[PDB]
């Protein structure tokens, strides 16, 4: 729960290059699979569990 | 859009009638900060910025300002360095004035080169102005001071394009950048 | 509210066109309702909209 | 003073922050 977006996922810390104005990333199905950390400037992907 | 490298264009104005009867948006970009104010500016027939050359600039684009209900100073705005093409997209919808910017080096002749260059968002603030007319502000730099009178010494190179509601199909690269676009109309 | 009358609030009873959402119109000029050009003074064809 | 040109493939920006 970063900015009110609740769900279930696993963080992987990928190498996605996000822009300063971009924080959320969605797939073809508009499901948010990557978010930006509020405190740190790292990029964390949201991958579903098993 | 413009490809100058002498800091000529450093601001714009927005308004309906460009006088004290209606509101007007005054955006001026200095060498170290940016001033954006919404006030009843009395724009003259030829608004321009004066310089006493290096510093001590005089705002001779307006004659009076009373209401002055909205001010904004970002001082990161639009210079993008001095070493070429700086594209800007201004949008006013639902009272919010959106501004876009992008810096693309020029390595061709005096013409718009091919390719794609997506613009990045810059700022989005509400002004609530029925913007219908605009004019580009430019620094004269006549090596001396000049009064507020119009038709100054212009003796001592920008593109203007109008936007329309169009449908586009954006293609994002593997790194997340826009490399192609298709105008369906 | 004051027992003698609070006259520190205006509501712009009259206006030329409908205002768009999320906009502000603080023009205190005389609303010209007639055909003769109003000279900024109260007349039979232009009154104070505030 | 005034000239007429054409933009071939320029004028596109990011619509949203996604």
């Amino acid at each position: 729960n970063f900015n009110g977006l609740t769900g279930t996922g696993v963080l992987t810390e990928s190498n996605k290059k996000f822009l300063p104005f971009q924080q959320f990333g969605r797939d073809i199905a508009d499901t948010t699979d990557a978010v930006r950390d509020p405190q740190t400037l790292e990029i964390l992907d949201i991958t579903p569990c098993s | 859009a413009s490809t100058e490298k002498s800091n000529i264009i450093r601001g714009w104005i927005f308004g309906t009638t460009l006088d004290s009867k209606t509101q007007s948006l005054l955006i001026v970009n200095n060498a170290t900060n940016v001033v954006i104010k919404v006030c009843e500016f009395q724009f003259c027939n030829d608004p321009f910025l004066d310089v006493y050359q290096w510093m001590e600039s005089e705002f001779r684009v307006y004659s009076s300002a009373n209401n002055c209900t909205f001010e904004y100073v970002s001082q990161p705005e639009g210079k993008e360095g001095n070493f070429n093409l700086r594209e800007f997209v201004f949008k006013n919808i639902d009272g919010y004035f959106k501004i876009y910017s992008k810096h693309t080096p020029i390595n061709l002749e005096r013409d718009l080169p091919q390719g794609f260059s997506a613009l990045e968002p810059l700022v989005d603030l509400p002004i609530g102005i029925n913007i219908t007319r605009f004019q580009t502000l430019l620094a004269l730099h006549r090596s001396y001071l000049t009064p507020v009178d119009s038709s100054s010494g212009w003796t001592a190179a920008y593109y203007v394009g109008y936007l329309q509601p169009r449908t586009f199909l954006l293609k994002y690269n593997e790194n997340g950048t826009i490399t192609d676009a298709v105008d369906c109309a | 509210s004051k027992p003698s009358g609070n006259y520190n609030y205006l509501y712009r009873l009259l206006r030329k066109s409908k205002l768009k959402p999320f906009e502000r119109d603080i023009s205190t000029e005389i609303y010209q309702a007639g055909n003769k050009p109003c000279n900024g003074v109260a007349g039979p064809n232009c009154y104070s909209p505030l | 003073t005034q000239s007429y040109t054409n933009s071939f493939t320029r004028g596109v920006y990011y619509p949203d922050k996604v």
